[PDB]
């Protein structure tokens, strides 16, 4: 088709706004600002083609995930409409960062001010996963001790939203600070700590290691580590400078360790619905 | 800095024959599309055509379809421009114009004046 | 191919003064356009590209807008350097058109 041509360019010639990563070189597309060329890139070769189908196809999966979960029967749930609400909570979190993700990924080139406006959606969303994590999480551990699962899903949400506010700053989005916006991140899922000794504390070692909560966490806390090591230091194109342009780049993969790790996560919260199942809302261990 | 050096104006009688150089310096010679415009005297500029030169594939004008031939040499840089069978209606500026992604022209060359008399 | 259509045609101002060159497309070009100034016999330079984003080293002065078929170029307070020719370029669909242009004189 003869309308909206174009062709790869290298790192140098680009403009500011779209210089966020200098050991890509070559193969990044060039401002478009129209939404039009922007959506057919998808199907072009490019340095953010992998960005865009690793959170396109990991929206859908989720969303399809998501449905699925709230026509199973009632049949297996405690409570089967606040049961819902709560992992609903989790998938709300899961579909938006997924999907302010790779419609960010799609318009970066478009313009300045479109790409200063997607990243602020973009960086949101992950915060909006983080907290939208926690909610099934917590209403299962603390089942039977409401008043630390209430201040705990107050003070997530007061970081989360106080992690959604500093994403608003500009400078936030610079180069220069992808170092704080790894800490940051990481820092608001790692609060998780403080929620986890508390739990581990009431509860007891053999508690939390025959309901499986120990093992599944340190695999939640390895893939975020991992991820956002990755994503800080750019590995593994900071040692092939030149040769991750199209595949295999830091952020590719930090992409691919959200939906894993998002996943991994749904299988834990899961387990711990089906392991409250067999034992009921009655409660009586002290 | 990108510099694009073409040859000096021609003096041809009609149904000749005229070949233009555009030769490009100061970056990687297969990374951006090269243009051809033409500015016939006193009128604004005319779209000849593009050619890239990683494919060796070009795009003309239907206008210019039977008269301009892209050619290229990547071992010098140098992009070249054919004019055919060239009647009084030829007599013009020719550019060459460098892409950057998008066919908008951040570089340009001086122009090469054709001019066609039979005198 | 798409029409270009560029107004006024010509047109003298005094230094200072602010002009506007006017510019329709006959189709919908996306925002893909350029704008050029050219000198007395010299080769034409691009001033704004991608309908509003200023070239490297060009004046504040100069500013495009618009969106769809109509855009704009305006040139606040005139300097003496100036004068000469203004084209439109879209390079949105093949072939890639220029407008009739705009001489500008200053008085
Ligand atoms: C499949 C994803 C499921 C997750 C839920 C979210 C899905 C949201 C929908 C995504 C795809 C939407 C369709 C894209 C259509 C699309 O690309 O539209 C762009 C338009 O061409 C905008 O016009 P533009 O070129 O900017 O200029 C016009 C002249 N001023
Ligand atoms: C009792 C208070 C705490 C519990 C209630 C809150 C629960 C969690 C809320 C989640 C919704 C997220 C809202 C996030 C609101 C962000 C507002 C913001 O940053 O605005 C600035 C921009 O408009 C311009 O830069
Ligand atoms: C699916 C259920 C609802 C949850 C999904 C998220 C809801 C909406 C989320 C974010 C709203 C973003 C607002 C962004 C506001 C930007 C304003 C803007 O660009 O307006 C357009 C004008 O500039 C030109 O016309
Ligand atoms: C039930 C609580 C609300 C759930 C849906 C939240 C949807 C996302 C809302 C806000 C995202 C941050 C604002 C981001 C808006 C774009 C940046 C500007 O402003
Ligand atoms: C029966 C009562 C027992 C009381 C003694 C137990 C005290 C627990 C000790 C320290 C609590 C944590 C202190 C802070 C350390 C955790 C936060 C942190 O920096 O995390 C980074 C990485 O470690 C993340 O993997
Ligand atoms: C300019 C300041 C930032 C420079 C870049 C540093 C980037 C380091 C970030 C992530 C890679 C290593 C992450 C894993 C190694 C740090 C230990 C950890 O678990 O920290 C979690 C939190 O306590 C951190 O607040
Ligand atoms: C489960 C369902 C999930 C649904 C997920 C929806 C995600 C997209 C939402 C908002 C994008 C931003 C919309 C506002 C900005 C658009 C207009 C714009 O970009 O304007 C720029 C300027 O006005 C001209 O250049
Ligand atoms: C269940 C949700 C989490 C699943 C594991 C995700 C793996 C990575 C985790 C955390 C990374 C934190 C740092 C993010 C870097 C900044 C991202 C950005 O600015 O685009
Ligand atoms: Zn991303």
């Amino acid at each position: 088709e003869f309308e909206g041509r174009w062709r790869v360019i290298p790192h140098d010639v680009l403009p500011d706004w779209l210089k966020d990563n200098d050991f890509l070189l070559h193969g990044h597309r060039p401002p478009m600002p129209s939404f039009r060329a922007c959506f057919k890139s998808i199907f072009r070769i490019h340095t953010e083609t992998g960005n865009i189908w690793t959170h396109l196809l990991g929206c859908v999966f989720f969303l399809c995930l998501g449905i699925f979960y709230m026509f199973r029967p009632n049949i297996s749930f405690v409570a089967p409409l606040q049961e819902k609400v709560v992992f609903g909570l989790f998938f709300l979190g899961a579909i938006l960062c997924l999907s302010f993700s790779w419609l960010f990924h799609t318009v970066y080139c478009h313009s300045e001010g479109v790409s200063r406006l997607f990243s602020k959606l973009d960086y949101s969303g992950i915060a909006l996963l983080i907290m939208g994590s926690f909610v099934p999480w917590l209403y299962y551990s603390f089942y039977c001790n409401p008043q630390p699962c209430f201040i705990y899903l107050i003070v997530i949400c007061v970081l989360g939203i106080a992690a959604i506010i500093v994403s608003q700053w500009d400078m936030f989005a610079t180069p220069q600070y992808r170092g704080v916006r790894a800490g940051v991140f990481l820092g608001l899922g790692l609060s998780g700590i403080i929620p986890t000794l508390h739990y581990v504390i009431s509860e007891g070692f053999l508690k939390a290691a025959t309901i499986g909560q120990i093992g599944w966490l340190m695999l939640m806390a390895s893939l975020y580590i991992t991820g956002a090591a990755l994503y800080a230091a750019r590995i593994p194109e900071r040692f092939f400078p030149g040769k991750c342009d199209i595949w295999f780049h830091s952020h590719q993969l930090f992409h691919i360790f959200v939906v894993a790790g998002a996943f991994v996560h749904f299988h834990g919260v899961s387990n711990l619905q089906e392991f409250r199942f067999m034992i009921g809302g009655g409660c009586s261990e002290e | 800095e990108v510099l694009l050096q073409q040859s000096g104006p021609e003096l041809v009688k009609p149904g000749a024959s005229v070949r233009i150089t555009c030769k490009a310096s100061g970056y990687t010679f297969t990374d951006f599309n090269m243009d051809w415009v033409k500015q016939s005297p006193g009128k604004s500029l005319e779209w000849i055509g593009d050619f890239n030169p990683n494919s060796g594939g070009s795009i003309y004008n239907q206008k210019f379809k039977d008269k301009a031939t892209f050619t290229v040499d990547k071992s010098s840089s140098t992009a070249y421009m054919e004019l055919r069978s060239l009647t009084f209606e030829d007599t013009a500026v020719y550019y060459c114009a460098r892409e950057t992604g998008t066919a908008w022209f951040a570089y340009w060359g001086q122009g090469t004046l054709v001019t066609v008399s039979a005198a | 191919d798409i029409q270009m259509t560029q107004s006024p045609a010509s047109l003298s101002a005094s230094v200072g003064e602010t002009v506007t060159i006017t510019c329709r497309a006959s189709g919908n070009i996306h925002n893909f356009l350029a704008w050029y100034q050219q000198k007395q016999g010299k080769s034409p330079q691009v001033l704004v590209y991608n309908a509003k984003t200023l070239a490297d080293g060009v004046p504040s002065r100069f500013s495009g807008s618009g969106s769809g078929t109509q855009y704009s170029l305006k040139i606040n307070s005139l300097q003496p350097e100036d004068f000469g020719s203004y084209y439109c370029q879209q390079f949105w669909s093949t072939p890639y058109t220029f407008g009739g242009g705009t001489k500008l004189e200053i008085n």
